[PDB]
């Protein structure tokens, strides 16, 4: 009805609909604590809504009433609730609501809510047919949005609508290959489909990274990704890899190719192997060139390592 | 000043001559920082790093009790808003009288609801955030008033409201499940003494399933890593005594790989940006994963430092974090508010307190006047309030019904 941003907007005191309702009052105490100083508009549709609460009126002046107390605070859990009894008991259409919670999260998308909201709606309607596209349209205004890549994610998963995601990652990495989420999705798509034990796909994965690794030599996300595969079965695994990087030490440097390697050398002294004197004596030679002047804000760090290698 | 030393400025970022949002982004922000580093050798005066107590208190000290129309979106959040002042005015040192702890007591009460848990403000159904900063600003004034108030039966029933069968928490009755609910409960459920032997069971397995592929710890599983989950990730862990549940190491060189170069704070998600708040959600996991290590016997840990640098943190916290007319914030530019004021402060302190039995050293940087009261890695509150917390609650039963 009225929106509540309108230049006609009324209070809700004011209106008549709402002339039997005597609107409750918040009831902070003699002595209030952290007492908010309510503007007018906001503690009117509230002190109505503890109302409706109060006595579960479950009108539609009220359902009404609840798109109004959640646009002057969509992160109110109490009200979303009371929302959610609304739609079923009054018997709501599923698709209006849909198109709702679509718009008020394009106005909020960093909010719990609004997305939990959204969730149970595709629940009900058991229905994602406009999930991962409402949801590219987010991370069109934020490739980095945590709600939205969640919300992604279970969509995929509920609804098994893997295939095209790869397809998808491979976009936006194009889009911005320092963007850390989407090197996430990656590896949820893949893990979760296709997994990473095939040896192709690795073989795969480890290529087009390192291809960033080396286009962007600085971008820590395509590092710690490509150590993110690798390291589960050993970086000490793969032999060739370890050169095949030491092949950028002059070429494409940075901290993480030599953290890469002193990573290596940690591994490629767990397995007992041969040399333990030239790892363990080339590792913690690193960890002073990272700690000492490469990479001295985590000083505390490498020095810690060396010093664990030690030891053990 | 390991910040405003020359060579520091060879950490600057590297954009590989790639331009992408994400270096542009944080090409601003290292610029923006650059000012007020060399704000000093510019306006040739002699870098005095101090921090404004006096106006930060009363910034806070009225905050506690109104505030305006622009906190209304968290009219929700009161009880938060609470601890963030409260733990503050605790961490400045500062005194919470007889009066205004009554007062709050008073106020969290009606807060608190007949079904067990705690709303968002007077009369708001039940939450596990809500609870969370309710019990601990409850146990940060320790009189037997405060300590009472809190109805554990109810509590525990109310945590079993929301246990689920693979483990998680539910945030609410009807929300969703992260694993801030996991440490929220643990944080309560321990503290009040409420713990029964089966209240988390499968929680550290699936708190621990939330580990992902880069160390860290997402809100659900196949989450990316965060500096807010990993920490009650871990910190949940450290309650239930299952630290061993993670791939420790793995974490380790996550969350230290967190910390900016150039900056010198915390940033939430690997390239992201800095973030005050974050000086305690990704810095205040090295406290833990210390008394973890070490828990495993490991000898080659430090005794005098947190595995991660204390300086450039303290710097950052104090040079670009701090509001002229009090409070602390996100990072330079942004507006004050109680939430980053509150882990702001936080971060500090954990940066200049370090323990490990008899070990205990102190790194105040600046004026020895910003050395601030210290804080517990798990609850967040002073070790001491939660020494008083637990002790007494412990005096009661465990409501076994
Ligand atoms: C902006 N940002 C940067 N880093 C994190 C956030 C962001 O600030 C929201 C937030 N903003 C503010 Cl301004 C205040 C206050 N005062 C409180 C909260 C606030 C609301 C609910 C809870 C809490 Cl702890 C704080 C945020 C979002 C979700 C969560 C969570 N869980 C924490 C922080
Ligand atoms: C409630 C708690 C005990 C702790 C909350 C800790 C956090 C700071 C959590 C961060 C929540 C999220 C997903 C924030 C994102 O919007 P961002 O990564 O931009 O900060
Ligand atoms: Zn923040």
């Amino acid at each position: 009805f009225l929106s509540l941003d309108s230049p006609t907007y009324v209070l809700y005191r004011d209106r008549a609909e709402w002339a039997d309702i005597d609107p409750v009052p918040q009831n902070d105490g003699p002595s209030p604590v952290v007492q908010i100083i309510y503007s007018e508009k906001f503690r009117d549709v509230y002190d109505y809504f503890r109302a409706v609460l109060q006595r579960d009126e479950r009108s539609e002046r009220a359902f009404k009433l609840t798109r109004d107390a959640i646009e002057l605070n969509a992160a109110n859990y109490t009200v979303w609730h009371f929302r959610r009894v609304l739609l079923r008991s009054l018997q709501k259409d599923l698709q209006e609501e849909m198109n709702y919670i679509t718009a008020i999260i394009e106005e909020q998308p960093k909010n719990y809510q609004v997305w939990h909201h959204r969730r149970v709606l595709v629940e009900w309607l058991k229905d994602p047919s406009q999930e991962l596209e409402f949801i590219a349209d987010i991370l069109n205004q934020d490739a980095k949005n945590y709600h939205a890549w969640q919300h992604r994610q279970w969509v995929i998963q509920e609804f098994r609508l893997w295939d095209n995601e790869l397809q998808y990652v491979d976009q936006l990495l194009k889009e911005d290959v320092r963007n850390n989420s989407v090197w996430n999705q990656r590896h949820f798509v893949i893990s979760n489909t296709t997994g990473y034990s095939d040896r192709a796909v690795l073989e795969r994965e480890v290529q087009y990274t390192l291809e960033m690794i080396k286009l962007v030599p600085h971008n820590e996300s395509a590092w710690n990704y490509l150590k993110g595969i690798l390291q589960d079965r050993g970086l000490s695994r793969y032999p060739n890899l370890l050169n095949q990087l030491l092949d950028l030490q002059p070429s494409h440097s940075s901290p993480y190719l030599i953290a890469f390697l002193v990573d290596i050398y940690e591994d490629m002294l767990e397995n007992q192997c041969d040399n333990k004197e030239d790892i363990l004596n080339k590792a913690l030679e690193l960890c002073e060139i990272l700690a000492k002047e490469k990479d001295t804000i985590r000083k505390e760090y490498w020095r810690y390592i060396g010093r664990s290698l030690q030891s053990k | 000043l390991y910040s405003l030393r020359p060579e520091h400025a060879r950490e600057r970022l590297q954009d590989d001559s790639v331009e992408t949002v994400t270096s542009i982004e944080q090409a601003k922000v290292e610029e923006k920082i650059q000012e007020v580093f060399s704000s000093y050798k510019f306006n040739h005066l002699v870098p005095r790093l101090v921090l404004q107590r006096e106006k930060h208190f009363h910034y806070l000290k009225r905050g506690l009790r109104q505030l305006t129309d622009a906190y209304e979106c968290l009219d929700a959040s009161r009880p938060w808003l609470c601890y963030w002042i409260l733990h503050s005015l605790e961490l400045l040192d500062e005194p919470i009288p007889q009066i205004v702890a009554t007062d709050v007591c008073q106020f969290l009460e009606l807060c608190q609801s007949p079904d067990g848990g705690f709303g968002g403000g007077p009369g708001q159904y039940p939450h596990l955030a809500p609870t969370y900063a309710a019990v601990n600003a409850l146990c940060i004034i320790g009189t037997e008033e405060a300590y009472n108030v809190i109805n554990r039966e109810k509590l525990l029933q109310y945590l079993y409201s929301l246990k689920q069968p693979d483990g998680s928490f539910l945030m609410h009755v009807g929300g969703e499940v992260d694993v801030r609910s996991a440490y929220c409960a643990a944080s309560v459920a321990s503290l009040t003494n409420i713990i029964t032997p089966d209240l988390f069971e499968g929680t550290a397995e699936w708190i621990a399933r939330c580990q992902n592929w880069e160390g860290g710890i997402g809100g659900v599983p196949g989450m990316e890593a965060h500096g807010g989950y990993t920490f009650c990730g871990l910190a949940a862990l450290v309650i239930l005594k299952k630290e061993r549940s993670l791939n420790l190491k793995s974490l380790l060189q996550w969350v230290t790989s967190r910390q900016m170069r150039f900056e010198g704070g915390f940033q939430g998600r690997c390239n992201k940006l800095v973030d005050g708040c974050y000086s305690f959600w990704q810095a205040g996991l090295l406290p833990l994963l210390h008394r973890a290590l070490h828990a495993q016997g490991d000898p080659a840990l430090s005794m005098s430092h947190w595995m991660f640098h204390q300086q450039a943190l303290q710097e950052y916290i104090l040079m670009c974090c701090q509001c002229p007319a009090g409070g602390l914030l996100d990072k330079p530019g942004k507006s004050r508010d109680f939430y980053h004021t509150c882990y702001c402060l936080s971060g500090l302190s954990i940066a200049q307190h370090f323990g490990s039995g008899a070990m205990l050293h102190d790194v105040v940087m600046g004026v020895p006047e910003n050395v601030l009261q210290p804080t517990h890695p798990v609850y967040n509150i002073g070790p001491d309030k939660v020494i008083q917390a637990t002790t007494h609650f412990l005096q009661k039963p465990v409501p076994g019904f």
